């Protein structure tokens, strides 16, 4: 109907949808529907049309009255939806419309103090991250719009892929757990007895411009790592050929898989056909290099968010340091010398060389990050954390010499 | 199916601080995992804490029913049931009726548990409940003039908690006294009393009957036909 | 008189505003607002205190010992000094019975929150203050 721009039955079904979601007790999507209804309406003081009204209640109704009513229940939903950024935004425009258009200062105050309450909830409340499972459809007998398509679902907040399998497959007798996640089935593309495949995929973050260079707490980072996303990665490994069991990191290729969808979660509906696919894979060299790079990003963010809170979360950060030392000193770097600091790592390819000096400068950056963590732990030490600190600092020193003389990593 | 990830997605909660989000080992006893829970918010003193079944159950899950937790629920962490119990009976000795009131409400909420019942046993406070119900109805008489309904609620909560503890059976069964039947008589021989105190008194009567015989003779010396029928005049089908 | 003497202080403050010994200027401005809060009038208190902080900027790094005061000597990160003065000026308007400019300053404080400091506690409190301002205005 949207395509055929018949706004009226459009609205009719939009309200059918809000009722349907209510009976489903889903609130974010119900709010989203309510918005896309509302965004038809404008801030003109002219009650231009009664046709846009549902036939429930009408008096004179300048459009702004209806818009603000809509916003009242919409912000109510976003509240009970326990998702807030869009709510506080809608509060921004509702507040400005009040203040410079109708001057109903009691409402100004009510909504703005509620916006403040929402701010504190943002900080104080926990946000579980729903996981995103990719659901292909293959088989003859589906509804036509459910055939040979990938629907990735924002599942429940504490719900794991197997439980989603329960939902879909108890939802579908003729259940099939067709395990080859990657390929469709040409036979099944018109064979009945429908093939499913399901697997978690990982969201591409909603990088908000101008927020990278700020004292952003973890709150903003999680809120945008789990919501208003469009792309979702999924990685699988490759290992064939040069079969050294010591460190296979010359043929440990991995095959990430990302997708692009037409619109953005969360939406009026909690799934979507896939509208574009990112088929990809990389040689293990660049792969592990990016693993190290993202690890440096990890602890960099850790120290920056930590560079302003004294009684911040202590023990898990110390545990990140422990993982830096206990498993990674021997194993996580044995590859650094064998798989990398050997001549074979160049006879793989004369094409590029910034590889190994790049990882060397990365570890060169890495160590001062650990100095930072070491001293801030020196503030964070507990009765048992001094000996752990001293032993990890002994390892830290020996790694100083390993990077500087053993690795040959340039000091700077 | 029987092996999941031994760590399972239940957000963990602690007063004041954030409810933390992680998976929690099913293959590690509830002292090392409690220690890690504490240290997660940068906290210590795990040894005086207890994992509450943070629904209305309020139960304290042991490693037997550790397997019964599923992913994604609420798990509040109040101090160890031994700590709560010693504190609670400590507030029960409190001459201030308000501290006894709050401790007793907590006791009524918590006695439904069997584990907490066992720690309450091992602190032997059941004896304290015995002597206090059997004496305070005759001791506080001066302020009892006013606190007849106050002691009504106190007796009500006390006896609800007591029967919740008692019914589990592992408790012995001379844990009454002659003063036990005396306060029974102070219920069943004077004017109308609170319905719930009477309910729990009758419940102890029947449990005592379940136990042995000469105890039933004991209650028989305080049995008159025309007292138990006025409880038929109580038209509540429950009573 | 105290009113007359503060007036003459203002005149010599102008004498500075040409001579711009901005350090001693600001300090005698301080003395001015001190005797002013002794006199329990908030108008020029807020105004001048701002024009002091108005000289400040929303940058973080403190440079000029002129604007570095000598009360609790630390680096005096500029924006935080600003915001301090902002909250006491808000208190002035609170007891000052006038709230429009208070809200004008409140909005800047909030957007500075979301610029750098992100203290949603302070966000909330400042917003309860703004709400209070709106009901004060309608209830005048």
């Amino acid at each position: 109907y949207k395509e055929k721009k018949r706004e009226d039955i459009y609205i009719r079904y939009l309200y059918k949808l809000r009722d349907l979601h209510r009976d489903c007790e889903n609130y974010t999507e119900a709010a989203y529907t309510l918005l896309l209804h509302a965004e038809l309406l404008q801030w003109s003081d002219k009650p231009c049309v009664p046709h846009l009204l549902q036939r429930d209640s009408y008096y004179v109704y300048t459009q702004q009255e209806l818009k603000e009513k809509l916003y009242q229940e919409i912000i109510s939903y976003f509240d009970k939806g326990k998702m807030w950024e869009k709510a506080i935004k809608l509060s921004k425009e509702l507040a400005e419309t009040y203040e410079s258009k109708v001057f109903d200062y009691e409402g100004l105050g009510n909504l703005l103090k509620k916006r403040a309450s929402f701010y504190e909830n943002i900080i104080k409340a926990m946000r579980p991250q729903p996981e995103y499972f990719a659901v292909g459809y293959y088989g003859q007998g589906f509804p036509s719009f459910l055939r040979n398509k990938i629907f990735i679902y924002r599942g429940k907040e504490y719900e794991r892929r197997e439980d989603f399998s329960l939902r879909l497959l108890t939802q579908f007798p003729n259940a099939e757990k067709m395990t080859s996640t990657t390929p469709p089935g040409e036979d099944i593309k018109s064979s009945p007895k429908q093939y499913m495949q399901c697997f978690t995929v990982k969201p591409v973050m909603s990088l908000p411009p101008s927020y990278k260079d700020k004292p952003v707490p973890e709150q903003i980072l999680n809120y945008y790592r789990a919501n208003e996303v469009q792309q979702f990665r999924y990685s699988r490994p490759f290992r064939k050929g040069e079969k050294d069991p010591d460190n296979e990191f010359a043929t440990m290729w991995i095959e990430r898989t990302t997708y692009t969808t037409a619109y953005t979660f969360p939406g009026i509906l909690k799934w979507f056909e896939v509208k574009q696919i990112s088929t990809e894979e990389i040689s293990p060299l660049e792969n592990a290099i990016e693993t190290m790079e993202l690890t440096n990003e990890r602890i960099s963010n850790c120290v920056q968010q930590h560079a302003w809170d004294r009684s911040l979360s202590v023990h898990p950060l110390s545990m990140l340091l422990s993982g830096i030392v206990d498993p990674a000193v021997m194993g996580g770097f044995s590859n650094y010398e064998k798989a990398f600091f050997t001549e074979k790592y160049l006879q793989e390819h004369p094409e590029d060389q910034e590889k190994v000096e790049l990882l060397k400068r990365l570890i060169a950056l890495q160590m001062p990050l650990l100095t930072e963590g070491i001293r801030i732990h020196g503030e964070k030490l507990t009765e048992q954390l001094k000996p752990l600190h001293e032993r990890l600092s002994s390892c830290f020193r020996e790694l100083k010499e390993k990077v500087e003389k053993h690795y040959g990593v340039i000091t700077l | 199916m029987p092996p999941p990830a031994d760590i399972v997605k239940v957000a963990i909660e602690w007063p004041g601080a954030y409810p933390k989000l992680m998976e929690i080992d099913q293959k590690k006893p509830l002292s090392a995992i409690i220690k890690e829970v504490c240290d997660g918010w940068s906290l210590a003193n795990h040894e005086y804490f207890a994992l509450q079944h943070a629904d209305s159950s309020n139960f304290y899950i042991t490693e037997k029913n550790r397997n019964e937790i599923k992913n994604g629920t609420i798990l509040r962490l109040t101090t160890s049931p031994a700590q709560n119990a010693q504190q609670l009976h400590e507030r029960i000795q409190s001459s201030s009726m308000d501290a006894k009131l709050e401790a007793l409400k907590d006791l009524a909420s918590l006695s439904r548990d069997v584990t907490f019942a066992q720690e309450f046993i091992n602190l032997d406070g059941i004896s304290l409940l015995t002597q206090m119900v059997e004496s305070g109805t005759e001791r506080y008489q001066k302020l009892q003039k006013i606190m007849k309904p106050c002691f009504g609620d106190m007796l009500s909560f006390t006896l609800t908690a007591f029967v919740e503890l008692m019914d589990h059976g592992i408790v012995s069964w001379d844990t009454f006294s002659v003063a036990f039947i005396k306060k029974i008589a102070s219920f069943v021989n004077k004017s109308a009393i609170d319905i719930s105190i009477l309910q729990r008194s009758l419940a102890i009567l029947e449990s005592m009957v379940l136990n042995s015989h000469d105890l039933y003779q004991k209650v028989a010396q305080e049995i008159t036909i025309g007292q138990l029928i006025p409880h038929l005049q109580g038209s509540d089908q429950e009573i | 008189s105290k009113e007359n003497r503060m007036s003459c202080t203002v005149n010599v403050l102008n004498f500075y505003k040409e001579k711009k010994r901005e350090d001693i200027y600001i300090r005698y401005l301080y003395k001015l607002r001190d005797l002013h809060r002794d006199c329990e009038n908030y108008t020029e208190a807020a105004y001048t205190l701002l024009l002091h902080a108005e000289l400040l900027q929303w940058s973080d790094k403190p440079c000029v010992p002129h604007l570095l005061q000598r009360d609790s000597y630390y680096v005096y990160t500029q924006q935080e000094l600003k915001e301090k003065l902002y909250q006491e000026i808000i208190s002035y308007f609170d007891k000052g019975k006038m709230w429009e400019k208070a809200i004008k300053l409140s909005k800047e404080l909030a957007e500075t929150y979301e610029s750098k400091v992100f203290d949603y506690e302070g966000l909330g409190n400042l917003l309860k203050k703004r709400a209070s301002f709106y009901e004060n205005i309608i209830k005048a």
